[PDB]
């Protein structure tokens, strides 16, 4: 069971290491999110490698993948920790760094912060559950491709369109009259808001970046790494995220 | 070779 591989695999807890003796400046706020970011980013590595059908793709095509996606997966995984630690009340992006109203205002990522909010309110709407996340979470690293495609497109179709197939039984469990379809589409149409919400957090993240010194804000060598590849290709429009259903 | 390189091959 592909599904049971995932339920075992997904990256235990990690801390933020947040100093909160420190002024609460969005230059010391952004930087202790950078960090971890940094931190899940080894973690999405790794769990990347165990995925069934994962090392099927070629090594550049998991390092476009992962790079792509970076932002997704991290942003819908603080979401299901928001969901499942607060029941959505706050931003849950470890357990020493839990964001109310007063983080989301000092770190000057407010209306962004909001955004996110709105799609842990939709995990507590929909009752997600942990086998459909884990799911959902595959479907984000493979939902943006290089506008040329991939080295190995064949290849990286069938493992979207396997996952694909696992989301539409695992649904099932899920049933209203005994219908899924309607869960389904719940589900897709979620997934692709996700899009929107990471070209936002991924405007902020560049700017943060190219004037990173002038805001005082750190990145860590895993994050240069990923946005210095990443920040041309998106900004050159060379990404394509890929929706279940057009715009 | 880059830190996602050395991950992944690793
Ligand atoms: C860690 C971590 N746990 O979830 C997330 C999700 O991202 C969000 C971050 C803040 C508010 C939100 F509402 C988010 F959804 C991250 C994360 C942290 C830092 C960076 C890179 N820094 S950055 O300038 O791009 C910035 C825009 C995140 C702060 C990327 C991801």
């Amino acid at each position: 069971s592909p599904v049971m591989v995932l339920e075992n695999i997904e990256p235990e807890i990690v801390y933020a290491g947040y100093d909160s003796s420190k002024p609460d400046t969005a230059e010391n706020l952004l930087s202790t999110l950078n960090r971890l970011a940094g931190k899940q980013m080894i973690q999405v590595v790794k769990w990347a490698k165990v995925l069934p059908g994962f090392k099927n793709l070629p090594l550049e095509d998991q390092i476009t993948l992962i790079q792509y996606s970076w932002m997704s997966l991290l942003s819908f995984a603080l979401s299901w920790r928001s969901y499942k630690h607060t029941n959505s009340q706050f931003l849950y992006f470890a357990p020493d760094l839990v964001f109310n109203e007063e983080k989301m205002h000092q770190s000057a990522m407010y209306e962004l912060c909001q955004g996110m909010h709105q799609i842990s309110l939709q995990f507590v709407r929909l009752q997600l559950t942990f086998e459909e996340y884990t799911i959902m979470k595959v479907l984000l690293l493979l939902s943006t491709i290089p506008k040329d495609g991939l080295k190995s497109q064949a290849a990286f179709e069938e493992m979207r369109t396997n996952y694909i197939k696992e989301l539409r039984k695992m649904v099932t469990k899920s049933p209203n009259s005994g219908q899924s379809w309607q869960r389904f589409y719940q589900l897709t149409k979620l997934l692709d808001s996700m899009h929107d919400l990471v070209s936002d957090l991924l405007e902020f993240c560049f700017y943060t970046f190219r004037e990173s010194h002038a805001l005082k804000v750190e990145f860590p060598a895993m994050l240069v790494e990923i946005i210095s590849d990443q920040l041309p290709k998106v900004e050159s429009g060379n990404a394509k995220p890929l929706y279940f259903h057009r715009k | 070779k880059s830190l996602l390189q050395q991950l992944l091959t690793e």
